[PDB]
RNA sequence: UGGG
């Protein structure tokens, strides 16, 4: 859920390269700020970095 | 880590977080509510009692769980294992390559060797032999070889003697106290599902054979051998470092 | 040996493995750019592993600063080998040239055939041969070998998955039928959040601490207890009042559904719409049929006066285009026109669409 | 006599030398006994269910005047029986019917009732029941429960050992625990003064406890001391004389007796003035007056011209107040003595630490001093004073507190209330203060008439109790605002409770584990076994040192000799072979009664504190015709102590030797010659044995193995014996004789064998038919033989012919070499039986179907698939084949032409459907034995479910045919008779079908009685036997209960043979275990003159170190065994006559002196001679008693009736050179055994296996691929080297490091051979961890 | 429960 623990948007993507809401799947698309949330693409392995 | 039977499952110490988070809500959504100064003393009690039990789980209110009761574990006790280092850390971590057998004893295989099993090997040293595999040209793939390996081919058992022939191994003890517990001996291939061992080198292991297990660890790269053969290799040392009065001497 | 309560324990899952195929470009001998290429590739690989977007978005998306496609092509080429027989390349032809290209390199009739079936008129003569016999010049049974060997050939990908989560009900919610009555007993019921209450009420006398904790460790306790106990029994009262009101109000026997406005079922106990439509979302019911208490409250003013919803259409409308069309109607509008003359006001028009979703053959099947 | 009808098969040799007086009884009833005790109508209220029907019965709700009556109880039969209910997976329980009644009372009205409802009780719980063999069956487990070892409630008087504050002062406390409730302790504190501690409470005085109990200061000194008289009045000033109250005293001036001197000053305090001045009589006399002042007053006296007073007590008096209290006019003021020697003062300073002589106040201070709560209301004191004091239902002492409470305090009466009085708690003070005092003595916790133990009856009535409770306290709620319930006993009751809280218990706990199958003696030595721990318990780690160590108490109770060694020494115990349980709880152990000169054959059962003040003989002395002692000086033990005492000083005798050990030590023979812990290792690794194919009996015996199997109910005991009409490996049925019937319904008894089936060990069972045919049986026999048991023996191992000496250095250590032989006999074989189960359940894309093969896969795999896709009986499954197919559909396809095309050329399922299926793992080989699938009620079984329901069937109706063919052959015997008896066809009345139509009328009593009986006999028999053949064939097809997400249930066996190995791990009995060095031929082992060689070979070298004689000795009368068997064997060979073979055989028993064995030949007549003979062809079961073994010049002179050499030493040549060894080699035959533990499991060798997702460690499991461990001291090791390298790689590429796994594996594909050190992942985790704390930790640049 |  939003703004809770282990939450998407801060703490990192759960799944992949992917995004909520289905935006910005994979690869070419790096820096950027999902539509809904903050959510950004990651490697998935920093989750526990922050 | 969701459980098929157990749907999903949470752990001891994150229900803290979910416990200090309630009350802090309860105290911010009641606090500036602007009511008696009793209710937000009890709850600045609560939210202090909640703080202190998620960092020291230890003392004070040692909160137990409905289910599962126990003390449960605190930041302080998550740190390493037991508290220490010991664990997952500090000479904690498992490695690879290691031993499980039973150790049996020939009147042969010269003091710096040992009987090595046949199924033992095979697998310690699928590195090596998918290397010779795909340096020698047999094969081309990866899974190919993986393949070759699975079907245990007979020139796979001759590159693996190959590979085994100067290539020392080391071996350990469970209890280890003094440093004569673990050695480095050269391998010789043997039929049978035990490991021989030097029957004068087993004085130094302060062992007998009920059927005792053992412990072995391969090493790899260079200098790994090199310190293993430099070192570790019972012929090289002999006297041991306490007495200075022989060891190994037979009986 | 039961260790006391047992392990219980975090436990570190292992499992993972979803694709390999980093770990195995991981060990191919590439120079520089070919790696990073490669990866660049095996992100874009679907979880089916059959036709991959486009071969175009790649190269486009990759930033080229030269680095032709003739170099990405023979990494697709090179990767698709020592793949699992083959992934992605999509086309859907280029997985069965893959497939027979290393497999056995001989048979009868294994290459000859297998060219020109591969290259071209495929989907042509996967219906049926017929004239296709006369076009690729073999004689009667000389393409059952050859056929026979695609056959095997055979989803390209999908053999590792090693995906556990199959995903169970379990459980939930239960409903029984006896004495002249299909009633829901509410056949769960672990009685562990009764069980607790009941022996919490035990620990809460047992701190033995001698700081008697009377205002912090007493009353806070057991106000969690009444917050865990009552909200648990709420609950378990509440799914229990609307499996009985869902149980009562339709009967799964009988032939066809009811259709449930959102507010008939909220409107018998008197609690808003929103709070049991999200209660029974996740809830599911047990019976002794099928394996959701979501599709038996379907609401749907079914067009007519005469009678229910589209549940209880849909089903007939699969059962009346079950068994249909001796010779080769392949139509729609007649299975309107048979459903308009039950009184169901059927548009006919929409019908198709209605009849044609969740794996019906229609209209395609003509 | 010395029959058994087993016996007469083969004969056991006894070297006897002792009479034993009784025989070994069931050993395992008092097991039994408490399940006896729990299940039975008793109305006296001994422990069991009514017993808690009485205890919280009648049940009523508070001021609604509602009462319920339970009567009695009754149990139902069970719907399965032990087979099917154990192999359907279902618990075996029994219903549970406790009738209870309604009564309403009337409305306004004193002592009256409207109307009163009497129905049927509602069904509630499930009461499990104890099988014949022992085994509680739930979820189809054997589970055993263990008994419980404790302390018995009641007073204990503790010293404590008197060291506390070091100064070395004693201090003695005491402890009345009760059954229940509260615990109460007195201590007392360096300070001398008395204190209280109530359940592990802060400590209070004595004195503010006992003034809640309405006792005032002067009733409190005047009940708990004794004052002296004294009177000072008229300025005489005396006091009473003291002669035996006052032994020592200080006098400081001259003291006269009536005008004459007494004891002048600086006298003598010996007991000559003492007795000089007690033979006279002396009244009162008086004293000077500085003795008053180190008096203290006891009463309170006041003056009698105003109300004040002076304090209340211990308080002394001055000078200047002797003016006062003489003006007030008292004549005599009564002190308390005030002399220190054997008492002392106490209790005064208890009196002076706390203010409040008062209940209300001494109930505040105890009230508000327990609890940190809410102060008292004065309501709160009395509900805690009476509800944690003594009540009805808080605290109950019963049988065993009332019992040993008034026992402690030497009461007569031995049963009282359950609640202890107010004279009871202040007797325990007078005796506690009279402990140091000086006399009485200090009771010992280890002394086993204290300790008391439980079994699975009073555990499970104590549950029971709980739950009926837990039910208890709902019911009398709902009957306040019930009113008039229509059938109350109805719906007022829930089960929950009570089936949750017994199958909670018998279901999980410490106490109740699963059974050991390996072996019966595991099975019976885990039936009896005595454990500390338990709900009351001693945990571990506390509490352990004393306790560990032997007690003399110990001797004919719990065997000294069995105990795990590490762990758990000092708690597991194990009973004697002779001893029982009290009703109380108490372990007695039986004596022999001796009266005068002659020793009385009674026996008598006596308990710790019966047989402490008397005397019993010793085990081993001599013995006369008429029972007269040889020897004046007889070796016995008194208290706690052992000496020679005279013969009439004998109270008893010790009967038989044995009963210090138990059954499992029992086995060993020549106990004295082996060591102690060594016979203890002994005893532990005969238990662990694995059975094998075809059991040996052993050579060196004892003859207690028979006892040991067919009281372990393992074999087939059969009963009412008779004929044996027809034999079968599976099945064995016996017509019973006319003697022993029933009437009516005749009837023969029928035996189904078990065959091959899973253990939980994974081991396997059977049974084999011991007789042939046309042979008659006893009550008592036995049929068949299970797991390593040989004709009713049992044998758990195989003999083998030891050789000792070393063999070209190949025995080092305690390892051990077999010759080949023993590989190819097959003996040493082991089978293994494995589980294998797979799941149908409906998730939630519907149900998941099992049909159809399997998708995906070549037909190889799909040949051996079939019926649903389920392996044939008989097929062998090797490496990961399929073993049965699944199917789970996935509906998540939805559009877009790849779908159509990819559903064009392969259609069908077109891989929507994922290949999951049973998978098999690998290293596992074997055969398939039986299909266990299960199946759902009204799922459409079909499938090959109907062909075992077929096989069922058949059996039932093949098996149950029998007794009715035998009702219509006796019917139509009888109606032949009446036939007969006139108008008789012969034959042909015979040939004609249906009675020959009733022989038409015949006579008119018979047409009108006999006619229409016969036919009413055929009809009733007939149609009888097909309803009861209908209602079986209703209870073999039925729908199997499961979890409603469950769809169906496939289980297939496999079998697994192992062989032999140098894998090894064998072991004896004396304690020695050995592995495999190396398997030589036949022809490299040394042989003896005839060509013999020996089959296995052992190193002397542990001989004296582990002082083991009874190998040797073993290994002698080993020879001599089998070499009087090679003589029968070799007359045989010649097909010698009857006369001297029998008199071979009779010169071969009758042999050495005494032995007390009567057996001889000239008793069975032509054959059965021939078959003991055949049956002693291999080898003579000598039978040696624990305690009474044999002798050198026994063994020797039975060794030469075997022309062997006396020495017991053969010269042997060597199998390679030929060369003759230097000095003789001794040869024999031991009994060898074999363990379960074996290479097969314990080899793993792991390369690279699965990572866990947190730390990025490997895991530490076998199979899941653990990499074992690399621990602290093995890096303080390589420290020790200096290896930095060698730790470095194993530290970080080898286990944390993410980048160096794939970069270092990549590096030694290519051959690179490069390190490229990396960062442990767990450090960061340290990092983290702490870094969620306040506390900063960086790095630097 | 069990092995060193």
């Amino acid at each position: 859920e939003r703004d809770g623990l282990f939450c998407a948007r801060i703490f990192g993507p759960v799944k992949d390269y992917e995004c909520l809401c289905g935006k910005y799947k994979r690869l070419k698309h790096r820096g950027v700020i999902c539509e809904k949330c903050g959510v950004e693409v990651t490697q998935t392995k920093v989750r526990r970095e922050r | 880590v969701p459980l098929d039977g157990g749907r999903f499952a949470t752990s001891d110490l994150n229900d803290l977080y979910r416990r200090v988070i309630n009350r802090n809500n309860r105290l911010k959504r009641l606090l500036d509510l602007a009511a008696p100064d009793i209710i937000v003393r009890n709850e600045k009690r609560m939210l202090q009692e909640a703080v202190d039990a998620l960092l020291d789980n230890g003392r004070r209110g040692r909160a137990i769980t409905g289910s599962n009761k126990r003390p449960l574990k605190s930041l302080a006790d998550m740190i390493k294992g037991k508290q220490g280092r010991f664990r997952q850390n500090l000479l904690g971590k498992r490695v690879d390559y290691s031993g499980r057998s039973v150790i049996t004893v020939g009147p042969y295989l010269r003091l710096h060797q040992c009987g090595l099993p046949k199924k033992m090997a095979l697998e310690l040293f699928k590195p090596f032999i998918y290397g010779k595999l795909e340096l020698r040209g047999l094969a081309t793939t990866i899974k190919a070889a993986k393949k070759m390996v699975e079907r245990e081919e007979a020139v796979v058992w001759d590159i693996l003697d190959e590979v085994i022939r100067e290539h020392p191994v080391l071996l350990n003890r469970a209890p280890t106290l003094h440093r004569l517990g673990i050695q480095a001996f050269e391998p010789v291939l043997i039929e049978g599902k035990a490991i021989q061992l030097h029957p004068l080198v087993c004085a130094a292991y302060n062992a007998d054979f009920d059927g005792d297990q053992m412990a072995v660890h391969v090493p790899l790269t260079l200098e790994a051998q090199l310190e293993a053969r430099a070192l570790m290799m019972s012929t090289n040392n002999i006297l041991s470092p306490a007495n200075g009065e022989p060891i190994i001497v037979p009986s | 040996y039961q260790d006391d309560e047992l392990p219980v324990y975090q436990g570190e899952t292992t499992q993972t493995l979803q694709d390999y195929l980093m770990w195995q470009v991981e060990l191919t001998p590439f120079t520089d750019t070919d790696r990073a290429i490669a990866t660049s590739i095996v992100d874009a690989v679907d979880d089916t592993g059959y036709l991959t977007i486009q071969i175009e978005d790649i190269v486009d998306s990759i930033g080229d600063d030269e680095i032709g496609l003739e170099e990405v092509e023979a990494v697709l080429k090179r990767i698709q080998r020592f793949d699992p027989v083959g992934v992605a390349a999509k086309d859907l032809r280029d997985c069965l040239l893959i497939q027979l290209s290393q497999f056995a390199k001989e048979t009868p009739w294994l290459e000859e055939a297998r060219l020109i079936i591969s290259d071209h008129l495929d989907l042509l003569a996967n219906h049926d041969f017929r004239t296709l016999m006369r076009v690729t010049r073999l004689k009667e049974e000389v393409l059952k070998e050859a056929v026979n060997l695609i056959q095997s050939l055979d989803x390209x990908x999908x053999x590792x998955x090693x995906x556990x989560x199959x995903x169970x009900x379990x459980x939930x919610x239960x409903x029984x039928x006896x004495x002249x009555x299909x009633x829901x007993x509410x056949x769960s019921i672990p009685r562990l959040k009764i069980n607790q209450q009941y022996a919490a009420m035990g620990n809460s006398a047992r701190n033995d601490a001698d700081g008697q904790f009377i205002r912090s460790n007493l009353q806070e306790a057991r106000w969690l207890i009444k917050s865990l106990e009552s909200a648990n029994d709420t609950l378990l009262r509440v799914s229990r009042c609307i499996v009985e009101q869902q149980q009562a109000f339709f009967e799964q026997g009988e032939e066809y559904m009811k259709p449930m406005v959102l507010a008939d079922i909220a409107q018998a106990v008197e609690m808003h719409e929103s709070t049991i439509s999200r209660v029974t979302t996740q809830k599911y019911l047990h019976s002794p049929r099928g394996i959701x208490x979501x599709x038996x409250x379907x609401x749907x003013x079914x067009x007519x006066x005469x009678x229910a919803s589209s549940t209880a259409i849909r089903a007939l409308v699969k059962k009346l285009i079950a068994a249909e069309n001796p010779a080769k109607p392949l139509s729609d509008s007649k299975l309107t026109s048979m459903l308009s003359e039950q009184g169901i006001m059927v548009a006919r028009r929409t019908v198709a669409k209605y009849r044609e979703s969740l794996s019906i053959p229609p209209s395609n099947q003509r | 006599m010395v029959y058994s009808y087993t016996e007469k098969k083969r004969i056991r040799k006894d070297f006897g030398k002792r009479p034993q007086v009784l025989d070994v009884p069931y050993l395992l009833s008092i097991q039994l006994d408490s399940f006896q005790k729990f299940i039975e109508q008793d109305p006296e209220g001994q422990y069991g269910l009514e017993a808690a029907f009485r205890s919280v019965f009648p049940i009523q709700s508070y001021s609604g005047n509602s009462e319920l009556q339970y009567v009695s109880y009754r149990l139902g039969e069970p719907v399965f029986d032990v087979q099917e209910c154990q192999i359907r997976g279902v618990t075996y329980s029994a219903p549970l019917r406790v009738k209870l009644r309604l009564v309403i009372y009337e409305r306004e009205a004193p002592e009256g009732t409207v109307k009163d409802i009497k129905e049927q009780e509602v069904y509630m719980g499930e009461i499990p029941l104890m099988t014949d063999n022992g085994t509680f069956v739930i979820n189809g487990t054997e589970r055993v429960i263990v008994s419980q070892l404790h302390r018995s409630p009641g007073v204990f008087f503790d010293s404590d050992k008197g060291k506390t504050h070091s100064s070395g002062k004693v201090l003695y406390n005491a402890r009345i625990i009760p059954y229940r409730g509260s615990w109460l302790d007195f201590e007392f504190d360096p300070k001398d003064n008395l204190f209280v501690r109530i359940d592990r409470r802060r400590k209070l005085p004595a004195t503010i406890i006992l003034r809640a109990l309405n006792y005032t200061t002067e009733q409190i000194l005047d009940l708990f001391f004794e004052k002296v008289i004294f009177e000072i009045r008229d300025n005489k000033l005396q006091m009473e004389l003291v002669p035996e109250r006052l032994r020592g005293e200080t006098a400081s001036f001259d003291i006269e007796a009536n005008g004459k001197v007494y004891v002048e000053k600086g006298r003598r305090i010996t007991a000559r003035h003492i007795r000089q001045l007690e033979k006279d009589d002396v009244k009162l006399i008086e004293v000077p007056v500085e003795y008053i002042a180190g008096k203290v007053v006891a009463k309170d006296y006041i003056d009698e011209s105003t109300g004040e007073l002076i304090c209340a007590a211990n308080m002394e008096l001055s000078l200047d107040l002797l003016a006062k209290l003489s003006q007030s006019g008292h004549k005599r003021i009564e002190t308390l003595f005030t002399n220190d020697l054997d008492h002392g003062p106490y209790i005064s300073e208890t009196l002076r630490v706390d203010p409040t002589n008062d209940r209300l106040s001494a109930l505040v201070e105890i009230y508000r001093m327990m609890r940190p709560g809410e102060p008292p209301t004065r309501e709160a004191a009395e509900s805690l004073f009476e509800n944690l004091f003594f009540s009805e239902d808080r605290y109950d002492l019963s049988a065993v507190g009332r019992m040993k409470f008034n026992r402690s305090l030497l009461r007569e009466e031995i049963e009282g209330s359950g609640i202890l009085s107010k004279d009871d708690i202040i007797d325990v003070m007078k005796k506690l203060i009279d402990i140091r005092n000086g006399k009485g003595e200090v009771d010992d916790i280890d002394h086993l008439g204290n300790r008391r133990i439980r079994s699975v009856g009073e555990m499970a009535e104590n549950q029971f109790r709980v739950g009926l409770v837990r039910v208890e306290r709902a019911v009398k709620e709902r009957l306040s605002l019930g009113d008039l319930d229509t059938l109350m006993p109805q719906d007022m009751i829930n089960a929950k409770p009570i089936s949750a809280a017994v199958k909670e218990f018998f279901g999980s706990s410490q106490l109740s584990q699963f059974m050991d199958q390996n072996n019966p003696l595991s099975e019976i030595t885990h039936k009896r076994r005595i454990s500390a721990l338990g709900p009351g318990g001693l945990t571990r780690e506390r509490a352990g040192f004393e306790v560990r160590d032997v007690h003399p108490t110990h001797y004919g109770r719990v065997c000294p000799i069995e105990t795990p060694e590490g762990p758990n020494i000092g708690l597991i115990n194990s009973l004697s072979v002779y001893a029982q349980t009290n009703e109380y709880g108490f372990l007695e152990t039986p004596y022999r009664k001796v009266t005068d000169g002659v020793v009385t054959d009674e026996i008598h059962y006596l308990s710790a504190i019966e047989e402490g003040n008397y005397v019993i003989a010793q085990a081993n002395s001599n013995l006369d015709e008429e029972g007269h002692f040889v020897e004046d000086l007889v070796t016995c033990r008194s208290k706690g102590e052992s000496s020679l005492f005279s013969r009439d000083q004998v109270d008893y005798m010790d009967v038989s030797t044995q009963q210090v050990v138990s059954v499992g030590a029992s086995l060993i023979p020549f106990l004295e010659h082996d060591d102690a812990n060594r016979a203890l290792m002994g005893a532990n690794m005969q238990r662990q044995a694995v059975p094998t194919l075809r059991a040996d009996k052993p050579l060196v015996g004892t003859g207690m193995e028979r006892a040991v199997a067919v009281d372990s109910g393992v074999t087939a005991v059969a009963k009412r014996g008779g004929v044996v009409q027809y034999v079968d490996a599976s099945r064995i049925v016996i017509k019973v004789n006319e003697d022993e019937m029933y009437p009516g319904e005749a009837g023969i008894d029928i035996y189904n064998l078990t065959k091959y089936t899973r253990s939980n060990q994974n081991t396997c069972i059977n049974q084999m038919p011991c007789v042939s045919l046309g042979e008659p049986v006893e009550r008592g026999d036995v049929l068949a033989d299970g797991p390593s048991t040989d004709l009713g023996e049992l044998a758990l191992g195989q003999n083998m012919r030891v050789a000792f000496m070393p063999w070209n250095g190949y025995n080092f250590e305690d390892s051990i070499l077999v010759s080949e032989r023993v590989v190819q006999e097959d003996r040493f074989t082991t089978i293994h039986i494995q589980e294998l189960a797979c799941v149908s359940r409906d998730t939630k894309l519907g149900p998941e179907e099992i049909t159809a093969d399997i998708p995906n896969v070549g037909e190889a795999a799909l040949s051996k698939l079939d019926e649903s896709g389920i392996v044939y009986i008989g097929a062998e499954v090797t490496g990961g084949d399929i073993l049965v197919g699944k199917v789970t559909p996935k509906g998540e396809t939805q559009l877009t032409p790849e779908e159509k095309l990819l559903r064009a050329i392969f259609g069908e399922k077109a891989s929507d459907v994922k290949d999951s299926s049973l998978r098999v793992p690998n290293g596992v080989s074997g055969t398939v034995i039986d299909v266990q699938v299960f199946t759902r009620d009204g799922v459409e079984k079909d499938k090959r479910a109907l062909e075992i329901e077929e096989m069922q069937l058949k059996q039932a109706k093949k098996d149950l045919s029998e007794e009715l063919q035998i009702l219509e052959a006796g019917l139509f015997s009888r109606i032949r008779a009446v036939l007969v008896a006139g108008g008789v066809e012969a034959e042909k009345l015979d040939k004609l079908p249906r009675d020959r139509w009733l022989e038409l009328g015949l006579t008119d009593e018979e047409k009108q009685n006999q006619l229409e009986q016969l036919a009413e006999q055929y009809d009733e028999l007939k149609h009888e036997f097909e309803k009861k053949l209908e209602a079986k064939r209703r209870k073999i097809t039925q729908g199997d209960d499961l979890a409603p997400g469950v769809l169906k249930i496939v289980k297939v066996y496999l079998a697994v043979k192992r062989r032999i190995q140098p894998g090894d791990k064998m072991a004896g009995r004396h304690g020695n275990k050995g592995v495999i060095s190396k398997i030589n031929p036949i022809e490299d082992m040394p042989y003896d003159e005839n060509g013999t060689p020996v089959d296995i070979v052992l190193n002397p070298l542990g001989v004296p170190s582990r002082m083991n004689i009874g190998q040797i000795l073993e290994t002698h009368l080993g020879m001599a065994a089998k070499g009087i068997g090679d003589k029968i064997n070799a007359m045989l060979k010649q097909q010698q006559e009857v006369a001297k073979l029998r008199e071979f055989i009779q010169r071969a028993y009758d042999l050495g002196a005494d032995v007390r064995q009567k057996v001889d030949l000239s008793t069975f007549s032509d054959e059965e001679v021939m078959r003991l003979a055949e049956n002693l062809r291999k080898g003579m079961p000598i039978a040696t008693p624990v305690f009474d073994g044999a002798k050198e010049a026994e063994i020797k002179e039975l060794l030469k009736l075997g022309d062997l050499p006396t020495s017991g030493q053969i010269r042997l040549y060597d199998g390679r050179t030929g060369e003759q060894f230097e000095r003789p080699v001794t040869v024999g035959y031991m009994y060898m055994l074999k363990l379960n533990h074996l290479v097969d499991d314990k080899m793993h060798a792991r390369s690279t296996g699965s990572y866990s997702l947190v730390t990025q460690q490997p895991l530490g499991g076998k199979a899941q691929f653990g990499g074992q461990r690399f621990g602290e001291m093995e890096v303080w090791a390589l420290e020790a080297y200096g290896a930095a390298y060698t730790l470095q790689e194993m530290l970080t590429v080898k286990s944390d490091d993410v980048n160096g796994r794939t970069k270092m594996y990549k590096n030694i594909v290519d051959g690179n051979h490069q390190m490229e050190p990396g960062m442990p992942e767990s450090f960061n985790v340290l990092l983290k961890e702490i870094r969620s704390l306040g506390i900063n930790i960086e790095l630097e640049d």
